[PDB]
Parts: structure tokens; sequence; C-alpha cells
């Protein structure tokens, strides 16, 4: 049915990462 | 080798202690593939929370914080793997050491952990992380710490099953609304992706979103120079249109939509389906949010899309024009119609997306209902560009609703 819709699928991608490594020399 | 380094660790002079912790983390730190499960299994993780402990050699403190950061950024089993070993109470004590980097290792070690999950999130909120977190928000951080803080405050907002207490987004709003006015774009970009968070947690937060002021500060984000920001602020903003008429009309008011037409013609063909999903958002509310958009210029520019543009974005345009016919007044149908929207609306009706082909019957049958006097035309209209004809062969479609509503069609307006 029409009306409003949360966020799609594949929309905004490029979410900050839930996890981190410290690497040495970066 | 793992096993002389775990005995070396264990041992009671805290420089061959040092020496071992900083071998493990040179093991976990070297490249992108480190051997996590190799030291789990050979017990260094109670090693390396005692070493939490030593507020005598604060050296030893950072290199065992480094050593579990890293240990806790794999997998889930391994990141509860360090919970287990009761790491987080002293990742928490060591938040208040008068140690630059021992506090900001154990902000780190925290953010991987709270990112694991929600359960693991509501663990280390219960034990009281917030307020500490917050309170390094001073003129003074160093700009790389402040950043690892905005970060672990998008892990704090991110996850939805269920979403963090109440409380927690009472006490992480004020520093968002601080933390929005910063001009580095990694601090921005992670404070908008927890406000984007936050408004999609629900209407009561996105409420709570809109109660904190900080609603005429995102909006603008929208024309910032940075993609990323733009794009992160375009989440935030969508979300909350998704919401009641009043909450889309505090969007509205802060002039959201003077900032479309750049995302309309972006070359990135995923900014234009995002931001036709919000405008499709908008044309779903009331006679004034459909004027809205109409006054903004915008409706030719949809219409282009909807016509031209990659099947996403046609997607996201056909579901604009619909939603327009819910509260859309008959002047504003016409509107639509003077530009041209039937044909491509009607070429929709082809694709194998069956939610497509709904939407665009769903547009249609509401355009004809509207439509008293000018029923006849907008039929001519659909006939000419053979949407008629692909009327007529979806009513042998497999979707019950699809069929229904093309046979209804035609039997209100094209049998007589």
């Amino acid at each position: 049915c029409l009306g409003r819709r949360v966020v799609q699928p594949g929309m905004f991608a490029d979410y900050p990462p839930t996890k981190k490594a410290r690497v040495l020399l970066r | 080798s793992l096993e002389a380094i775990v005995q070396n660790a264990s041992s009671d002079n805290q420089g061959i202690q040092l020496s071992a912790v900083q071998a493990a983390r040179k093991l976990l730190s070297s490249d992108r593939n480190p051997p996590i499960d190799d030291l789990i299994k050979s017990g260094i993780l109670p090693i390396l929370v005692h070493c939490l402990e030593r507020d005598d050699n604060p050296s030893l403190q950072f290199e065992a914080a480094w050593a579990l950061t890293n240990i806790a950024s794999g997998t889930s089993e391994q990141t509860q793997a360090v919970v287990q070993s009761n790491a987080v109470p002293l990742f928490l004590r060591l938040l208040h050491s008068p140690h630059q980097n021992v506090c900001e290792q154990a902000v780190w070690a925290l953010g991987n952990i709270i990112g694991d999950g929600p359960q693991c999130r509501d663990y280390v909120i219960s034990l009281g992380v917030v307020k500490p977190l917050l309170s390094f928000i001073s003129p003074s951080i160093p700009i790389t710490f402040l950043r690892n803080v905005t970060w672990v405050m998008v892990n704090l907002c991110r996850h939805k099953d269920p979403p963090p207490p109440m409380e927690t987004i009472q006490e992480i709003l004020p520093a968002l609304c601080v933390l929005i006015h910063h001009t580095d774009v990694n601090i921005l970009v992670d404070t908008v992706w927890a406000l984007s968070y936050l408004t999609d947690a629900g209407n009561e937060q996105i409420q709570m979103v809109i109660d904190s002021g900080i609603v005429p500060h995102l909006v603008p984000l929208l024309s910032h120079q940075e993609v990323k920001v733009q794009t992160a602020a375009l989440r935030a903003v969508g979300n909350i249109v998704t919401g009641t008429d009043e909450q889309t009309q505090v969007v509205l008011n802060c002039d959201a939509l003077s900032h479309f037409p750049a995302l309309l013609t972006h070359p990135k063909e995923k900014i234009n389906k995002e931001a036709v999903w919000f405008l499709s958002n908008i044309t779903a509310g009331n006679q004034q949010q459909v004027q809205a958009v109409i006054d903004a210029n915008l409706v030719p520019m949809i219409i282009h899309l909807l016509d031209k543009g990659d099947f996403g974005t046609q997607k996201e345009a056909a579901w604009a024009i619909s939603n327009l016919t819910i509260s859309g007044r008959k002047d504003q149908v016409a509107y639509l119609i003077q530009q041209n929207v039937i044909p491509p609306f009607c070429n929709l009706l082809t694709v194998k997306d069956a939610q497509v082909v709904q939407v665009v019957l769903d547009g249609l049958s509401n355009i004809l209902k509207m439509a008293e006097d000018e029923a006849e035309t907008i039929g001519n209209l659909i006939e000419e560009c053979g949407g008629l004809e692909k009327i007529e062969q979806l009513q042998n479609h497999e979707n019950e609703d699809i069929y229904k509503l093309a046979y209804e069609i035609i039997d209100q307006f094209f049998s007589s």
C-alpha cells in the first residue's frame, strides 16, 4: 500500500564500522 | 612462541611481563589477519586482564589494553571471550586513569565490545560507561581521542533489538548537540550517523531528537562539502520524515527541500535514489507538504528520474508519485499531469518487480478516482502512451491484488 517507508535495503552502505583494530604503522 | 609469551606474561618481574605483553600485542597488531584464536586458546586473556589492574605500571596497562582491543575487534566469539574474562569493569576503571593513553585505549576496547551487539552494549551501559565517556568532551581533548569517543557514541546508539535505554539517549543527545558544530569531518560524520541511528529507533526517539533542538543544525548538512556528511545527514533527516506529519513539518521548516536539487542531479545514482526516497516520504504527507515539494521546483526532476534514472531511482520515484496521490489535491495531480508524468509512470508497469507495479496501479487508480471531469482526458492520456494495453495485460497477473486492481481500473474507467 501507499504511505511512508523506512530506510530501504542497500541505502547508506558506508556506515561507520562496529569494530576497529589498532594496527602498528597505520 | 605463544607458550613462551604466555609464560613470561604471568611473571612477577614486570619488565619481563611488559616484554611478553608487547610481543603479544605485536602479534595482534602487525597485519589485518592476527592470530586471535591461537592467543585465546593459549590462555593469555586472564593474564592481560590482570595486567589491566597494574596502576603501578601504566605501560603494562596500555599494552594489555591494546592487545585486548585487537582481540575484541574480531568475531563475536572473540569479543565475547574478552567480555567473559571480566575485562569490562577494568576498562571502566581505566577510564579514570591519570595517564591519557591508558584512558584512550580503554575507550577503544570498550568501543569494540559495545559494537559487538545490543546485549553487550546494555551490559557496559548498566555498569555506567556513558557519563565518564562523555566527560572527555572538553576543549583540550586531542582530536584523535575525540574521534574515538564519537565512534563509541555511534556504537552506543546503533543497535535496535532493543534500542539503547531512554536514559542513555537523554545523556547522549546533549553531547551530540555539542558535537554537531565541530568542523572535523570524522567527528561530524560519526555524530550524524549516531543521530541517524537514533532517528531510526522509533517515533518516540524521533521526538526526543526533535525536542533536543538539533534538527536546524542537522538539515543544513545536506549541503556539506563532504559527501559522507551529506549522505549521513540525508539518512538522519529521512528517518525523521518517516514519522508523523508534524515531525516531517519540523524538518520542512528548516528549509530542507532547498538542498535537494544538488542531490537529485548528483552524479552518484545511489544518492539520487536516497534523495527520491526522502521526497517520497514527503509527498505521502498532507496537501501542504505536497505543495512544499511542488513549490520547491522538484517535480520535474523527480519525473525525469522516473523516466530515465536507474531502476532503483525509478522505483523510489514511482513511490513518490503515487504517495503524492494519498492526500494530494486535484490541482496538484493536474500539475503532475501537466509535467508529463503519465508516459513514464505507465512505462514502469512492465518491470519484474511486482511492488513497483502495485504502486503504479494504486497511483493511477487514485488519479482517476480523484478526477471527475478530467477522468476522460486522463484515460485518453493513459491509452495514448500504451498504458491501457499494459493494464489489460496485468489483468492476467499472478498477484491477486495486482489483477484485481487492473480489473477494477478497466471496469470503472475504460469500459463504457
